[PDB]
């Protein structure tokens, strides 16, 4: 009866599951290449800005030792310190006057934050 | 105007900071979106607002506004044949506004700013107008439209509209000191409006269902209340109230309830007909319809302002009927928000003030002459809902203590399919000795004495059902047996009543009376018979009882003949027989 | 008359145990509301 | 937006709760994650915020946290759900994820899963009369599409069995009502809520036979999975349902498998807050909070699809009164009420027809619909049935020879009835079956006694006996 | 019998061919436009 | 973990003719017998631990009175198994917390029991689980609550004692193991009103 | 204590009596509600059982030694009452019940003590 449908359905549903996590995994690696653009720190600047602009009264700004040159002209002129970390990649993490609250904004970040939102963009763009 | 931002929220409650100069039991607007809220608790720089609307996704740091003025209600004509929420909002707009779905946050008008009625003035310059005085009239459905002046104003007229359409914004009066009174005027939900004098209740409030205005009637301007555990059928005896009751107008009160039941109301009173002007049914109802999904503090909101639009179309010199939906519903929603007011409570979790609560909203019902020396009434019937059919629980007893007649629905009957199903035993009524005159004037001389037979016989079955229980009904002598008999027979005779039939659903008085009196004749000469050797089985198989039991489904003119020929063919059927 | 005094002595019983359970935790409200309104004094 | 912000400085962990402090930047409602020092992400909501501190109520189970290491972050200000006609052949857990193995769906909408009221303006009168093949719920207590009707269980009786038969049953008669001859199947939405093995294992079973899985969304919260789950799973079943039925007009039929279990979870999430309680410590919102769900039901003026409710709930000491069954009824439009006593008789289905209800069943029946004797065929059969069982409590006192030969005949109408209109056990009987067999029962009684029927349908539909329908 | 289980099973493998060509079509712009947007 | 849940298909045989014939209970699932005091409650208890056909039989006495597990280390190893040659107690495991040694440990017994179940059943057995008493583990948590301060629910119970309840019920049940191999853990629980 | 003391450190068999456990248990209820705990089932307080155990279970015999503990407490059912707490949990705890009945009382019989509802 209707087992057959659900055979095709299943078909169906998990090939387009499979294309989708292809453009996914083309995007996560199109960004993790992005440090060696002439881009680069210009984007980073924008980035560390509106995540000071989330923090209102930051103490400090982590970020990627290799990138840290790129991060020294921006903060003196408000004051939030500098400090340099290998964890952190692709963009810079704030810290709260505390020292109890935090703000990152690496790129992956925003990626897994916004691929669900843009799911429906990408399947009626690349179906119909 | 003070303003402060919020500084705590949880559930419907709202905590603001900064709000030094403001005022217990003030209307404010919380958050940047503007929900409505009312001030319960001021402390030292703070205070604690009950919120309206719901409050998810708010967030702390949103200004708070107070405007300064306490819940008020517009009142003027626009307010028949409509359908509002429980602060007033027309539910039409809302949908035509928002779609199918309630959205917080709209703002709209209670009466229509566009729709121009027909003025007609009724004073002259230079008069002297004084607070209840009714300045002119517009049309409204049929009905005439007073439009009277707010009870706080007074002074001497300079200028009146000629006449012609206008809409409710326009000042068709102006007096020598500058006000202008137009049509309509706001008044605080919790300040009883003003009368003249409190009359006597000597006129019965006319329901149409015959145990309620035989054995337990209600004076014009009284009040009763109806608990009954769920499933007992409470919707439809209110709805049957609505549709069948002498009064000019119906206010019906959805505090907490069903959405159907709005529905229903709303799909089919325009097809009936009212009994008094002919008109369709919907042209003499108001609903405050304040479901169960909808913002818990809300529910006050709703019996408040049904009872002061109640008050002013009395003060129009009408009678109203006020129908409140359910007021356990009520009582919840005060113990919820006490929850979080952190309160110490009363019995069961009710903040104490309950009772006090209660009775000062059934004390506005009744017959008074107006502040224009006219006769208007409210006549309130509440509904309760105990919880798991309790009736100690302190709603109920609170209730009992205040009420006028008190009509107690029971589940045994509901069972049996047999409706009303209000419990004989359980019930009583208070209007009884001072509704006499009426009746024996408007009825029949001997209604009283009718009607005290039919109680008495009630109670003495009542007493003989004792032994029926422990020895068998067979065991019984045969003048027992007759009064278990015409028990059986007064019950599912007169007591039933059919609420879907096209004609037993409402019943004159006079048939009652009719119905009454042929019972007790029967039931008298049985008794006759019985002291003359003929046995209790035949007369059982008397089958004038299918005239007995069939006479409630003939139609009020098809009935005084049907009880004339009746009446003989009772005493044939046993004259005859010798 | 013993089966129906048997089932009035345990009404009665389940009756009492219930509003002992309500006074234990009103007393402990009212704590709660003395301690807090004085933490704040 | 897109950046994420995390606050550390949790000050307390016990139970089912979490104080966080300095997190103004939190909106009450809010969906928060919970991250650990070994990386496992768990959920939770925000129930009371202030400049001091937030509340938060953990999902999962808070093994492992610390007060040092573990982080609170923000995922969305209202906690939405996202919807697709493309779930219509899957499973997920209480909180809305994937548990057969396929990836995600693609969301077409993402919408709030506490929903917002009906207008009662925009409402509709549920009119269509549903044929459940059942019979003392086909002519005793109607059910037409669009009600809320639960089902009041107890803890051996077989109400998952009801409600499979009713699932594998239901239909519209298009023919009777002269109205439409689409005749298109239910859409079943099916929400367990702290469900065993066993009675999930019956239910998978029960589908897969009748081929109503393609066209299924199942949600399945096991009795294995967290408590504090329970709060989500109703309102995201209802937000499917409400969503396909008011945008794709389907006609769907929602099955809450044990409100029970919810209203347990209920109750342990306000007593760690210390609410004032109900009375037997359920909270004193408790009605409101179900009123939100029952509520989510009807149909809409304007448009074709629907959505009908058949909450299954177990009063626990099979007790009309519990706060639990009292507050259900004063909600839904009646109720079905199984029995223990004709249960243990092996009487199936065990609906004592007495302390049932339908209140929408006048909405529904009569001429120009099932046929113009129903609703006087249902009562009557109500007195006599109510007569019967008197009799009975007579002959418990007074012996059965005392009696006469009237009362025989209401205690033989009473047992016929309960032996052959109330136990069908499995088999699909018709409107006009139903209606057939209840006329047979009613012949035994005197042609003169039949005394809320009128003369006409007497005359053309007395007389049949029972062994011509069957011997 | 089987012969619908045959049918469908070509229904299947024939429809997921069709999808995951008609995806490799605009895969290139898929791809580009997310980028596109998760940038700053 | 296992890898999957069957449905129970074959009779758990305690040699007592009323519970077999009666009121069957199937090889993976679960039976309460709650009794009042001087029901011999503790004699059918010790039957089922005697005559069941399971492989191994792990008996949880938790919170009860210690002759009882006295009898079981005296009579065990004088009774023959009827399935193998062996005695008795070469089958059968004791977690035995009585009534007089510390409260808190009696929820401590209950987990341990079933965890070891769960093991044996992985292994390819058919374990049967006997908790001597489930009243005891429910006041062992009514006390800790108590000194917590918080909230009772109806019998000053705590407000999540069904969930424990559950959760410790659900354990049961025929499965495959994640070795492949099948087997099974039946639990009868005891309470007292 | 001195029951202990003589059966395992001298090889006496001990008979100990107790002669009412309900005052026991009412000194017990009026103590435990001083320290503000959480009432049970009349207001007894809800770790009764544990506390009666800690009494009851210090009889018996141990293994390598000759002395022995025999306990016969003596309780007064209130209101002849099977289930109230006091009998209710010492059933939980003991071997069986000696149970005395009122009719062989009003008989004149002594000591009037039923044979069918008691047990070892």
């Amino acid at each position: 009866e209707s087992a057959g449908e659900l055979l095709v359905a299943t078909a169906r549903t998990q090939a387009r599951g499979e294309v989708l996590e292809e453009v996914r995994r083309r995007v996560r690696e199109a960004l993790e290449a992005l440090p060696q653009k002439p881009e680069w720190p210009e984007v980073v600047r924008k980035l560390a800005l509106e995540a000071l602009e989330a923090l209102p009264g930051a103490k400090a700004l982590v970020a990627n030792p290799e990138d840290l040159p790129h991060l020294e002209a921006l903060a003196r002129e408000r004051g939030v310190e500098l400090q340099a970390e290998p964890a952190l990649r692709l963009g810079v993490r704030a810290v709260g006057a505390e020292g109890k609250t935090q703000v990152e904004n690496s790129l992956l970040a925003r990626l897994d934050r916004a691929w669900d939102a843009l799911s429906s963009k990408v399947a009626q763009a690349l179906w119909g | 105007m003070i303003q402060g931002v919020i500084q705590k929220i949880a559930g419907p409650a709202v905590i603001a900071k900064g709000m030094l100069g403001a005022r217990m039991y003030d209307i404010c607007k919380v958050g940047e979106e503007g929900l409505v809220g009312e001030i319960i608790r001021l402390d030292g720089d703070t205070a604690f607002v009950q919120v309206y609307e719901d409050t998810s996704g708010l967030k702390v740091g949103e200004p708070v506004v107070s405007t300064g003025l306490p819940l008020a209600v517009e009142l003027g004509p626009g307010m028949l044949n409509g359908i509002y929420d429980g602060i007033q909002r027309p539910l039409e707009r809302i949908r035509e506004k928002t779609g199918i779905y309630i959205t917080r946050g709209v703002v709209v008008h209670a009466l229509d700013r566009e729709k121009k009625w027909a003025w007609t003035p009724m004073v002259k310059p230079g008069d002297e107008v004084r607070g209840g005085m009714v300045l002119g009239t517009v049309p409204e459905f049929g009905f005439t439209h007073k439009i009277l002046v707010p009870p706080d104003v007074r002074g001497r007229v300079k200028e009146v509209k000629p006449a012609g359409e206008y809409t409710v914004e326009e000042p068709v009066v102006v007096l020598e000191d500058g006000t202008e009174l137009k049509m309509y005027h706001t008044w605080p939900v919790r300040r009883a409006r003003p009368v003249q004098r409190k009359l006597d209740p000597n006129t019965p409030f006319l329901t149409g269902m015959r145990i309620l205005d035989v054995l337990f009637p209600v004076a014009m301007g009284g009040t009763a209340a109806i608990p009954g555990p769920f499933g007992a059928g409470k919707s439809v005896t209110q709805q049957s109230l609505a549709k069948w009751s002498n009064a000019d107008v119906v206010v019906y009160v959805g505090c907490g309830e069903r959405g159907n039941e709005m529905t229903d109301v709303l799909v089919e009173f325009p097809e009936l007909t009212d009994p008094k002007t002919g008109g369709p049914l919907m042209h003499r109802t108001v609903l405050i319809a304040n479901t169960s999904n909808m913002p818990v503090a809300a529910r006050e909101a709703s019996i408040y302002v049904g009872v002061t639009i109640a008050e002013y179309f009395r003060d129009q010199g009408f009678s109203v009927a006020l129908m409140a939906d359910s007021t356990s519903r009520w009582a919840e929603a005060l113990r919820e928000i006490s929850s979080r007011l952190e309160e110490m409570p009363a019995e069961e979790g009710y903040p104490p003030y309950l009772a006090a609560r209660l009775a000062a909203f059934y004390e506005r019902a009744g017959k008074v002459i107006t502040l224009g020396g006219e006769e208007g009434a409210v006549t309130i019937v509440g509904a309760v809902s105990p919880p798991g059919g309790d009736m100690s629980e302190p709603v109920t007893q609170s209730t009992l203590r205040i009420v006028g007649a008190f009509w107690r629905l029971d589940a045994s009957l509901a069972f049996r399919r047999h409706f009303p199903a209000i419990n004989w035993n359980g019930s009583y009524s208070l209007f009884t000795s001072a509704l006499d005159p009426w009746y024996r004037e408007n009825v029949a001389e001997d209604y009283p004495e009718l009607r005290d037979a039919i109680s008495e016989l009630l109670q003495r079955e009542a007493g003989l059902q004792e032994i029926v229980q422990l020895v068998g009904p067979d065991a019984l002598q045969d003048a027992e047996r007759l009064v278990i008999e015409v028990g059986r027979i007064i019950r599912e005779d007169f007591l039933q009543q059919n609420a879907y039939h096209e004609v037993d659903a409402y019943c004159s008085m006079k048939k009652a009376y009719g119905i009454m009196k042929m019972i007790l004749a029967f039931y008298k000469e049985a008794e006759a018979a019985i002291k003359r050797g003929v046995s209790i089985d035949e007369i059982l198989q008397l089958p004038v009882l299918e005239r007995i039991g069939r006479a409630r489904y003939v139609s009020e003119e098809e009935f005084p003949a049907y009880f004339e020929e009746a009446m003989k063919e009772i005493q044939g059927a046993f004259k005859a027989l010798a | 008359i013993p089966g129906i005094r048997a089932q009035i002595r345990f009404i009665q019983q389940v009756l009492e145990q219930r509003e002992r359970e309500d006074t234990f935790r009103l007393k402990r409200i009212k704590g709660k509301i003395e301690a807090r309104e004085a933490e704040e004094e | 937006d897109l950046l994420k912000k995390e606050y550390t400085g949790i000050t307390y962990i016990s139970g089912p709760l979490l104080f966080v402090e300095n997190a103004k930047d939190l909106a009450y409602g809010a969906i928060v994650d919970i991250k650990d020092g070994t990386g496992r992400v768990r959920g939770g909501q925000v129930i009371e915020v202030s400049e001091e501190y937030a509340v938060i109520q953990v999902f999962e189970e808070t093994t492992g946290l610390d007060l040092a290491t573990t982080s609170v972050s923000l995922v969305e200000d209202v906690a939405r759900l996202g919807v697709s006609k493309e779930m219509l052949g899957r499973r997920f857990n209480g909180i809305g994820k994937p548990i057969d193995g396929l990836p995600p769906i693609t969301p077409e909408k993402r919408l709030p899963i506490t929903g917002l009221p009906l207008n009662p303006v925009a409402r509709r009168k549920p009119e269509q009369f549903i044929q459940t093949g059942i019979s003392t719920i086909d002519v005793m207590n109607t059910l037409v599409r669009g009600q809320k009707l639960p089902i009041f269980s107890g803890s051996g009786l077989p109400a998952n069995e009801i409600a499979a038969q009713i699932a594998r049953q239901a239909t519209v008669r298009p023919d009777l009502s002269g109205e439409g001859e689409k005749e298109e199947p239910f859409a079943v939405v099916f929400a367990a809520m702290g469900i065993t093995q066993r009675e999930l294992s019956y239910f998978i079973q029960e589908f897969e036979r009748t081929g109503a899985l393609s066209r299924s969304v199942l949600f399945l919260n096991k009795a294995d999975d967290p408590t504090i789950e329970r709060i989500l799973t109703p309102r995201m079943a209802l937000t499917v349902a409400e969503y396909l039925a008011f945008e794709h007009d389907y006609h769907v039929l929602v099955i809450l498998t044990d409100m029970t279990n919810y209203c347990e979870a209920l109750r342990e999430i306000g007593a760690a807050r210390e609410e004032i309680p109900g009375r037997r410590g359920y909270p004193g919102y408790m009605y409101t909070d179900l009123a939100t769900i029952y509520e989510r039901a009807g149909v809409v003026e304007g448009k074709k699809g629907s959505v009908t409710q058949i909450p299954i709930l177990s009063m626990p000491d099979d007790d009309r009164t519990h706060p639990i069954p009292d507050l259900t009824g004063y909600i839904t439009e009646g109720q079905i009420q199984l029995s223990r006593e004709l249960h243990r008789k092996g009487i199936y289905p065990p609906i004592d027809p007495l302390p049932s209800l339908s209140r929408l069943m006048n909405n529904g029946v009569g001429k120009g619909k099932t046929r113009e004797d129903h609703k006087q065929v249902s009562d009557q059969l109500y007195s006599a049935y109510a007569n019967g069982v008197d009799i009975r409590k007579l002959v418990a006192i007074i012996g059965e020879d005392a009696l006469t030969e009237n009362d025989r005949r209401y205690l033989q109408f009473a047992d016929a009835f309960e032996r052959f209109f109330i136990n069908q056990g499995q088999q699909n009987r018709s409107i006009e079956e139903s209606l057939q067999i209840a006329w047979a029962l009613l012949s035994m009684l005197p042609q003169g006694e039949l005394k809320r029927i009128s003369k006409d349908h007497i005359g053309k539909y007395y007389g049949q006996k029972l062994e011509e329908i069957w011997g | 019998t089987e012969a619908l289980l045959a049918r469908y099973r070509e229904r299947a493998e024939a429809e997921a061919k069709a999808v995951r060509e008609k995806a490799m079509a605009r895969l290139d712009e898929a791809v580009a436009l997310v980028l596109k947007e998760v940038l700053p």
